[PDB]
């Protein structure tokens, strides 16, 4: 009746007047396309023959818009409908499509079909943040998927394995100036919830980074010309060659690398694969002494673990995900920061595309043999198990014979499970710490690993050493039978094994009751998953009808609706979140060093 | 009253007025099954077993 | 219980029964259960540290003068359900038992479902990939069912070419898979290519998708009702006049015969009419109630079905299939959990070849397999090859399938590298690569989300009655729903010109009168072309407003609940 | 001109005021006749509005998809 | 005794002037009903003596702006 | 529900030894020296080769006309 | 198939899980994703009722 | 004096819904361009009459 | 050049007093070291300057919106599941202002006499910590020849409890006057005086057991931690107020998980504070980085009207002036009919009424006017 | 008869469209299970009663005050166990007790 009509969820407030269904829409699945810029989406042609933008019948644009009146709907680029200044709409056919092009004056409205360069707003469901939708320019392609850039995934949240995503077409001028001003890719590169990048360079970028800038990465005239033309670098001539191999000129990864950067751009930082602090130790020393180190003398002692930038020149380092990484790329942050938005989208563009030919022509793959390990490694896993294995087993006895000591707070039984749970945990960290010693750089999984590619160190080590112990809500398994998990078991037995212990890898194989322990983790895992999110969603929706009225004002307070003043000034200093440095007003320390480094270079 | 307790108290012993020592010893070996599982006597039942 | 068990054993008694003891200090209790609805497995009943099952059973069995009945009869295997299994020890395998097991596994792999035992070494990978794959088998595409042409289902699907599993469990075998496969067995090569590959997506080769790979056909049925009415009044099958309402168009019925009814092997497309209905008028000439293609959805007519239904009125049944070939977008995925959809079709000629003369049909990129831990599909991969080079099929089962290290010794032995790894050439630039790039024959599957079904573009149409909102669906031609997220995103955004074009211009503008005096809603009386305020007056005071028509159908609501919204016009400037 | 909606006052309608806007009074629980044409004094009343496109407001004067409807009591 | 205004989590509480009290409301060109609000039971209000209708100056221990200045109105329970 | 009548991967016909590659392995002889025998020797042309499925008969016993 | 006749918006944390005594019984793996994830089941291939 | 986001986003609407209905170029501008196109430009330019109306 | 030159240069540039602080402390590092030159120091103050005109928000910013998607988001990856439960169940219990949070921790600091030595901070612990005579006992058995329950305790958790056996039948001596105690060994004895009934006697039996012997009410666990050389007393449950009073326990510092207990005690611009920390140490402890500035304009609306308010109905939403912004959240009949009740006034100054009607919203570039001179020609 | 040899059948055809049951995991009927409710402080089993296909929740409960109740359908209150006790035959003390 007249109360379920206005209320819940299909309610006349929710489902038809604060949100609704809206014309000029399409959706389909989305696939990736590198060639393209981050600013651009790749639209159907049978989407964009259907989706129309009404333009008006100006000076400027006459024998455009009657071109695209005469070719009609079936020609692109043409027209669907037409409207004359007294407000009628005619549609577009083979019979009068003459007719109306002749007739065409100023003041017409003609529903052209999307043509390259519109705007159009991109979005994905669910909508977690202002983020999920962008406006792009539209590229036209003859195949049925949309087509988005890889770094703008992030924002997204969106991967290829069946995705669909959304197109909308401003319809007026005004909602196309606000969608192009406000509302563009490259505007949002620096996420405003931690004041971080997050378009950015993802998996496949950073592996073709480290790649192309590791030590004795050297490439020929013909390498350097095509990853060159590739990336769309405006280089007309190659620099001096480093060095000369077989009479043949080479050059390092990171003077091709140091052409995407900035001339005055001067950076030095620690990334993720500094494992020897006493190697960055000395490069930060001449640094600090001079402030103007000769770039001999750097590359002398040039570490990969420390990356120097002077002038714009990669001298030391290599490029992983503390590079242009989401959330951690510096080089991405500052060249944002002090270069602006569309220099910062140039060499987003071209970075990309050039670690993609880097690692797309030298060969980057994973096999079974990476997981491999020599019996020496295996052996020592097998030592460890037993050792952990004999522990619990002790443990146990201890707390049979009563001299188990209670923790403080905690009975015998909990005593005794967090025993067992920490050394089965400190086990598992000296396998995977055997595992680790085992797998070196010229691993790709560890590269991958190691750069933050994709995956994690843990990630090998399962499939490599071991898995560990199941658990599910923080506990030891043991729903089950009487007193044991499984009947294959025996009553009353605590054991590691009998508990969720698996002392098997991936590799080597588990056992069915490992699989059954594994199942009952990996659903522990989903249902998690899908409880946690309808909570998130609800406390979301809540905070936003909470907080939907605030804004920051012209004196810089935030006022409510009725004029109560929240916030004398927002933030207690009136700085944006986006813009602040690392969650601090000004960065002064970086300010005076770019100063000093620029009067003093 | 009778005929709530006839026909909603314990249905699969029956609808007879008869059939009312049945209900009352059902009754009672439930309570003495609470009475067991409050004084530490039995342990609790695994609904998902 | 020892006397029930030993009866029951005997045979004395029915095997449905079974009989629990239950022992402690305080309590003593004994259960014995013979109802439904009882879940069971069978175990073999080990005595005195030797099962009761032997290999003279065995032989019984394979000769056929024993069956599984027969064994359950003699007490050498019983069904077990919980309440028993609590008194149980069972042996997961026969050279593990000993004195006091109770009972003896029969097989570990027959712990998991008919689903999950289509994925091939599942100890190897992770459990939620396992789910995954699980979860997929029963999407993929195939010869599903040998009478699928004479059937008249809603949908279906049809892969060209099905092809049995190289690497595959023995329960496939025994369950049916194998006659009734959903899949092809793909050359898949892990590498980087030109970034189209990255976050899930895979690469196809041109070649090997214009030869027939992955082909499948889609099916949709259609049926119309000769409908009779009260009164006599019945549907006519006609070719309908140009004369009468509703006529869609001359070119629309081009494929219709004389008794309105579409010719099989007809060429149709959207809103293509397959049976011409005719429909008597509502309270004037016939209405037209075709049935029509979907606007969005095209194809070749497979078959016509002229029957009756139960009550006499004349069913037509009609079966337009589509061919289905891949292209961008169209999701495929493993058996391990590894599913995307294709990135770029990339020609033979650019795609990479080893030394041997072998060009991928699919490439996946390496930064998804170690994140995943997904040992599971190398092996399968290399079970692929050597199964390929060596003619007999590798068997998958789970916990007694073919061990890794004997995979690579044979890889090795039949003159590949052992890790499967193979000397690859760029195929555009012809240099060989710098590294040696892993190689192998996975089972990959097509699944029905297609993007040829998915893909919904609406610029205008019809719109809802109540609330003149677009329609939902992509078959009524519908909108896409922008929600309150998306509002607040918008919001969020600071475009406010932004959501008026999306929420109002675009999804439900209108104008009403608004009276000043009171704040009611005026008439406008078309007869005597004039505004007026009903219950107030005012007849000059009257001025336009303009609002979503969502917001009058809400103060319409708050009327009807006895609520008077007072609305108080203001000057725009 | 054009007028925007400055502020929305809330309150609880009047028996008389129901009376005045309403365009006419309902006594016949049946909607339609054997016919399918709405009955006259029934809730389906033209008096109320048209759903049909063939139907005429007896208030508006106009046809299905422009009529906006009208109350009764 | 333990004052309140000794702890970590208590800011600095001030009662305003006639003349501050003016001037904030000058600068801000709001009334004295759109400032925030203190009840008359809070700790710091029994603590600084004030009683409902006067302005109570925060020191905020800003983690942006070092000090930030808010102001609260006291009102009856 | 067909063997096909070239390889997926380079193009090679196989149709036309399938039915006797067919009728050898059920004779009991090892398929590898029958494709071997076949001139069938990248395994790409024996994935196709063995991994085919014949339905086509069982699909000829339902009319449609 | 089987399911199960609790509601699939709450959160059922003891009954979504793999029980123990699912072993032989009901499928570890084959589950459904979303509300629906350890309530509806399958059965396992040595399953006899 | 800065033009914030939301006012030059504002200003380019307002410029290109006027050339949209009339308001001829102030500016030079290519043939074939969009109204927006032509508001942008002419905000390149520097020569947008529209002023922004700020409290005080 | 001299320090007091930068100080100068430093106050005469336009800066909060927060930045020319840092600005002239790295000034005066960075001097020594490299010797810097006045037009150095003069541009390396217009930079700093120029990035903090470059840094300040522009007026119109959705800063709520941005705050509620900026919170929300990070909770779609939180975590569900000593005792503490962080994550997901926590930041919900703080969004919604519950009374009583779950598993409540009393984070106890102590002052110069005992916070060097375990000894002082374990009497002050056990102090704090309230033992009652159901714990203490080892088992509970009901005697009937006596016609009373009898009670008896093990000597490790008595002699731990730090109150010997004479203080514990004077504290249940004093405290009930019904009956008498009477102790012998190690073995509480009780004697009735009017009591007669075998039902009374259970009444009795639970009232003497569940008696709090000492320490503060509401708090039964107790460890302590050792981290900066200092020993921090952690509890279980909250009592603000009787904690805040106890000898040996600095007052200062001292801070418990409740934060209504934090405004009941302290204030509310301490609750406002205590806010603050607990969202930015639950978001800490999930490993996502959250600009605090959405934390503490969440925490400034929370705390408004001097109260501490949930997010929810019968918080900043049911208490907002608009009625169809009201009506649109959650409650939708009851907010409709209250409204035609009272007869209020819709002012549509808010965003939400402004969606519904369709109307620009006053955010962004709603809030922008423009002005053009006619006169305009090419 | 146009029907699949490998079709495991099992399903219903209703207006030619093929209906599977599926099977329901419910409690075991005419079965008592303790269970104790920590928030509550209490003892409470449940037991589902079957008849003709009629399901009854017959609970019995004991509260921190050590009373045992009862719960009955088409009751809109708990009420004490001895008083259902006493109204389903048992009079004296001593036949409840045994
Ligand atoms: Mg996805
Ligand atoms: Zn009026
Ligand atoms: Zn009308
Ligand atoms: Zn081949």
């Amino acid at each position: 009746t007249l109360a379920q009509r206005l209320k819940g969820k299909e309610g006349r407030f929710r489902g038809n007047l604060s949100g609704k269904r809206v014309n000029f829409s399409a959706r389909t699945v989305i696939s990736p396309d590198p060639m393209i810029s981050i600013n651009e989406v790749g639209v159907p042609l049978a989407v964009a023959m259907e989706l129309t933008v009404p333009e008006k019948v100006t000076e400027f644009n006459y024998e455009k818009l009657k071109q695209r009146v005469l070719n009609g709907p079936e020609k692109y680029p043409g027209a669907n409908y037409v409207i004359d200044p007294e407000g009628r709409r005619i549609r577009l056919m083979e019979s009068n499509r003459e007719l109306i092009a002749e007739k065409l004056d100023i003041g017409w409205t003609v529903e052209r079909h999307l043509e390259d360069g519109d705007v159009v707003l991109f979005n994905r469901q669910p909508s977690l943040h202002r983020m999920s939708i962008m406006a792009h320019r539209v590229r036209v392609m003859p195949y049925r998927t949309f087509r988005l850039n890889l770094p703008v995934c992030p924002p997204y949240n969106a991967d290829f394995d069946g995705d669909e995503m959304n197109l909308h077409v401003p319809q007026t001028e005004e909602a196309q100036a606000e969608a192009k001003i406000l509302m563009e890719v490259q505007n949002h590169i620096i996420s405003p919830r931690y004041g971080g990048p997050l378009i950015a360079g993802i998996q496949d970028h950073i592996s073709g980074g480290y790649l192309l800038t590791r030590e004795g990465a050297y490439f020929t005239r013909y390498e350097v010309e095509q990853m060159l033309m590739f990336a769309g670098m405006d280089v007309n001539e190659l620099p001096e060659p480093d060095k000369y191999e077989n009479g043949e000129p080479l050059w390092s990864g990171k003077t091709i690398f140091s052409l995407l950067l900035p001339d005055d751009l001067t950076i030095w930082y620690r990334n993720k694969l500094c494992d020897e602090p006493e190697r960055c130790e000395a490069l930060e020393k001449l640094i600090e002494e001079k402030l103007i180190p000769d770039p001999e003398e750097v590359r002398k002692l040039a570490y990969d673990g420390f990356v120097y930038i002077q002038n714009g020149k990669l001298l030391s380092g290599a490029v992983d995900k503390k590079a242009y990484g989401r959330e951690d790329g510096k080089l991405l942050d500052i060249i944002v920061r002090e270069y602006g938005v569309e220099r910062a989208r140039q060499f987003l563009d071209q970075v990309t595309k050039l670690t993609i030919w880097v690692i797309t022509h030298k060969g980057f793959t994973t096999a079974i043999d990476d997981e491999d390990l020599p019996q020496e490694a295996i052996d020592r896993i097998h030592e460890i198990i037993r050792e952990a294995e004999e522990k619990v087993q002790r443990l146990i006895e201890a707390y049979k014979r009563g001299e188990l000591e209670p923790l403080p707070g905690k009975t015998l039984e909990e005593t005794l499970e967090s025993k067992i749970m920490a050394v089965l945990a400190e086990a598992r960290d000296n396998a995977g710490k055997v595992a680790e010693r085992y797998l070196g750089m010229n691993n790709h999984a560890v590269i991958m690993a190691k750069t933050g590619a994709r995956g994690k160190i843990l990630n090998i080590t399962q499939m490599a050493a071991m898995l560990g112990q199941q658990s599910i809500r923080g506990k030891r398994l043991y729903r089950g039978y009487r007193g044991r998990v499984l009947t294959h078991f025996k009553p009353g037995d605590l054991g590691a094994r009998a508990r969720g212990f698996v002392t098997n890898s991936y590799k080597s194989g588990l056992t069915p009751q490992e699989y059954f322990f594994h199942a009952m983790g990996g659903r522990e895992g989903l249902v998690d998953t899908a409880v946690r999110t309808a909570q998130s969603g609800y406390m979301q929706r809540r905070l936003i009808n909470a907080l939907q009225d605030l804004k920051v004002d012209y004196d810089g307070t935030v006022r409510d609706p009725t004029g109560i003043i929240v916030q004398f000034k927002y933030g207690e200093d009136g700085v944006d979140p986006m813009k602040s440095w690392q969650g601090k007003t000004v960065d002064v320390d970086r300010v005076i060093v770019r100063t000093l480094l620029k009067m003093r270079g | 009253a009778e005929h709530i307790i006839d026909n909603n108290l314990l249905p699969h012993m029956g609808v007879d007025p008869e059939n009312r020592r049945a209900k009352a010893y059902y009754l009672g070996m439930m309570a003495l099954k609470v009475l067991e599982l409050s004084l530490g006597l039995r342990g609790e039942d695994d609904k998902d077993h | 219980v020892e006397r029930i068990r030993a009866d029951r054993r005997a045979g004395k008694i029915s095997d449905v029964i079974n009989v629990a003891l239950y022992e402690d200090e305080e309590v003593k209790e004994v259960y014995i259960n013979s109802d439904d609805g009882r879940v069971r497995r069978p175990l073999i009943v080990v005595e005195n540290g030797k099962p009761k099952l032997t290999r003279e059973h065995v032989e019984g069995i394979k000769n056929g003068t024993l069956t599984w009945s027969d064994l359950i009869r003699m007490g050498v295997i019983e069904y077990l359900d919980a309440e028993e299994e609590e008194n149980a020890y069972v042996a997961t395998w026969p050279w593990e038992v000993t004195e006091e097991h109770t009972h003896l596994e029969l097989m570990p792999a027959a712990i998991l479902g008919i689903p999950a035992s289509l994925v091939p070494y599942p100890e190897h990978n992770a459990a939620p990939r396992n789910t995954y794959g699980a979860g997929m088998a029963k999407q993929s595409l195939g010869l599903g069912w040998a009478n699928f042409r004479i059937r008249v289902d809603t949908r279906g699907h049809l892969m060209h070419y099905p092809q049995v599993p190289l690497v595959n469990s023995r329960i496939m075998k025994a369950v049916g898979f194998e006659d009734r496969p959903a899949g092809q067995n793909f050359v898949v090569a892990v590498l980087s290519y030109h970034g189209y590959n990255m976050e899930d997506a895979v690469i196809i080769n041109k070649a090997s998708i214009e030869r027939g790979l992955a082909r499948s056909t889609f099916f949709r049925t259609y049926e119309a009702e000769e409908k009779r009415y009260l009164g006599g009044q019945k549907d006519n099958f006609e070719v309908p006049s140009p004369n009468i309402q509703g006529y869609l168009g001359e070119k629309y019925y081009r494929h219709l015969d004389e008794d309105g009814l579409i010719f099989p092997e007809s060429k149709v497309e959207g809103k293509d009419v397959l049976v011409g209905r005719t429909s008597p008028p509502r309270f004037q000439g016939r209405r037209e109630t075709s049935v029509t293609v979907r606007p969005s959805e095209k194809g070749v007519v497979d078959k016509v079905i002229v029957t009756e239904t139960g009550d006499g009125t004349k069913l037509v049944k009609v079966t337009v299939r589509d061919l289905r070939i891949p292209e961008l977008g169209d999701k495929f995925a493993s058996r391990h959990g590894q599913k995307g959809v294709i990135g770029l079709i990339v020609p033979q000629e650019d795609m990479p070849w080893t030394e041997s003369g072998i060009v991928p049909d699919l490439i996946v990129n390496p930064h998804g397999i170690p994140s995943r831990m997904t040992v599971g599909q190398l092996i399968e991969a290399i079970g692929g090859k050597v199964a390929s080079l060596t003619g007999r099929r590798v068997d998958g089962t789970a916990f007694i399938g073919e061990p890794e290290e004997k995979l690579r010794k044979e890889l090795e032995e039949l003159g590949f590298k052992h890790s499967g790894r193979e000397i690859m050439y760029d195929g555009i630039t012809g240099r060989r690569l710098e590294a040696d790039i892993f190689i192998g024959v996975i089972y990959y599957q097509r699944l029905h989300h297609m993007v040829a079904d998915k893909m919904h573009a609406r610029s205008r149409g019809p719109v809802q009655v109540l609330t003149k909102q677009p329609t939902e669906g992509r078959a009524r031609e519908g909108g896409l729903r922008f929600g309150e997220m998306e509002r607040d995103v918008l919001i969020g955004h600071g475009a406010a010109m932004l959501l008026i074009e999306r929420l109002l211009e675009e999804s439900d503008k209108t104008e009403v009168w608004v009276c000043e005096s009171c704040g009611h809603l005026a008439l406008e009386d078309k007869r005597r072309g004039k505004v007026y305020c009903p219950v107030c007056g005012e007849d000059e005071r009257i001025s336009k407003v303009e609002m979503s028509y969502a917001f009058k159908l809400l103060l319409d609501e708050l009327k009807a609940m006895v609520i008077r919204p007072s609305l108080r016009l203001k000057d725009r400037v | 001109m054009k007028k925007v909606i400055g502020s929305i006052e809330f309150g609880i309608l009047s028996p008389q005021e129901i009376r005045k806007m309403s365009a006419a009074e309902i006594t016949v629980p049946d909607t339609y006749d054997d016919d399918g044409y709405p009955i006259e004094g029934g809730l389906m009343d033209k008096r109320l509005g048209v759903i049909d496109p063939g139907l005429r407001c007896e208030t508006c004067g106009a046809r299905a998809g422009e009529c906006p409807g009208h109350f009764g009591h | 005794e333990f004052n309140i205004f000794d702890h970590v989590l208590v800011p600095e509480h001030r009662i305003l002037s006639e003349e501050e009290k003016e001037e904030l409301l000058k600068k801000y060109r709001i009334r004295i009903s759109q400032l925030p609000q203190i009840k008359a039971s809070d700790p710091a209000v029994v603590a600084l003596g004030a009683k409902p209708g006067d302005v109570i100056e925060i020191k905020r221990k800003s983690p942006t702006a070092g000090y930030y200045y808010y102001y609260r109105l006291v009102v009856e329970d | 529900m067909i063997v096909p009548v070239r390889c997926f991967t380079c193009g090679k016909v196989l149709a036309d030894k399938y039915y006797e590659f067919k009728k050898r392995v059920e004779a009991g002889e090892d398929p590898g020296k029958v494709l071997d025998d076949l001139g069938v020797e990248r395994y790409c042309c024996r994935r196709t080769l063995l991994s085919h499925v014949e339905l086509i008969d069982q699909v000829m016993v339902y009319k449609v006309y | 198939r089987v399911t199960s006749p609790l509601s699939r918006d709450q959160p059922h944390f003891e009954a979504r899980d793999l029980h123990g005594t699912h072993w032989g019984r009901i499928c570890p793996t084959e589950t459904p994703e979303g509300p629906n994830c350890g309530l509806v089941k399958n059965l396992a291939l040595m399953s006899q009722i | 004096f800065r033009y914030t986001r939301f006012e030059k986003a504002r200003i380019i609407g307002a410029r290109a819904l006027q050339i949209a209905m009339g308001a001829p170029v102030l500016i030079d501008v290519p043939e074939g361009i969009t109204p927006l196109q032509a508001a942008l430009l002419e905000f390149e330019k520097g020569v947008i009459p529209i002023t922004v109306i700020r409290p005080s | 050049v001299a320090e007091k030159t930068i100080k100068s240069m430093v106050s005469k540039a336009e800066l909060p007093d927060n930045i020319k602080e840092e600005l002239y402390a790295k000034l005066i590092e960075y001097n020594e070291k490299y010797k810097l030159k006045k037009d150095e120091i003069q541009a390396i103050i217009d930079e700093t300057v120029r990035e903090y005109q470059k840094a300040l928000i522009e007026p119109g910013e959705a800063v709520g919106t941005v705050a509620a998607q900026s919170i929300g988001e990070p909770s779609t990856q939180m975590t569900l599941n000593i005792n503490v439960t962080l994550g997901l169940p926590r930041i919900i219990e703080i969004v919604d202002a519950r009374k009583n949070p779950s598993t409540p921790i009393m984070t106890v600091y102590l002052d110069e006499e005992h916070r060097y030595d375990r000894d002082k901070a374990l009497e002050v612990a056990r102090r704090i910590e309230g033992t009652t005579l159901e714990n203490l006992a080892r088992e509970e058995t009901i005697d009937i020849l006596n016609m009373e329950y009898v009670v008896e305790i093990d000597p490790e958790r008595l002699e731990k409890a730090g109150l010997d056996m004479e203080k514990v039948v004077r504290k249940l001596t004093g405290s009930f006057k019904s009956a008498e105690f009477e102790a012998e060994g190690y073995t509480l004895v009780v004697r009735p005086k009017k009591v007669t009934k075998l039902s009374d006697l259970r009444k009795i039996a639970e009232k003497v057991k569940k008696h709090r012997l000492k320490g503060l009410s509401g708090v039964g666990k107790t460890i302590i931690r050792k981290e900066g050389d200092e020993y921090v007393i952690y509890t279980e449950g909250s009592n603000f107020k009787q904690v805040l009073k106890v000898p040996g326990v600095d007052p200062t510092r001292t801070r418990t998980n409740n934060i209504w207990e934090i405004a009941e005690v302290l204030g509310i611009e301490a609750a406002r504070n205590a806010i603050i920390d607990e969202i930015v140490s639950t978001m800490r402890e999930q490993g996502l980085e959250v600009d605090v500035r959405h934390i503490m304009l969440v925490a400034d609306m929370m705390t408004l009207d001097g109260v501490i308010r949930p997010i929810g109905r019968h918080g900043i939403v049911g208490e907002k002036a608009s009625v169809l912004a009201r009506a649109a959240f959650e409650i939708t009949t009851q907010h409709l009919f209250a409204a035609a009740e009272r007869g209020e006034v819709d002012p549509l100054n808010g965003v939400v009424e402004n969606v519904l009607i369709g109307q620009p919203v006053p955010v962004g570039t709603g809030i922008v006017k423009l002005a053009m001179s006619l006169p305009l020609r090419p | 008869l146009g029907e699949d040899p490998k079709d495991p059948g099992g399903y219903f055809i209703i207006n030619g469209s093929e209906r599977v049951i599926v099977s329901i995991e419910d409690l075991a009927p005419n079965k008592t299970l303790v269970e104790r409710d920590e928030r509550q402080n209490k003892v409470v089993a449940k037991v589902f009663s079957y008849r003709h296909g009629y399901r009854a929740l017959i609970t019995v409960e004991r509260k921190k005050d050590g009373i045992l109740y009862v719960t009955i359908p088409n009751v809109p209150k708990p009420v004490k166990f001895v008083y259902v006790m006493r109204a389903l035959g048992l009079l004296t003390d001593k036949e409840i007790v045994e």
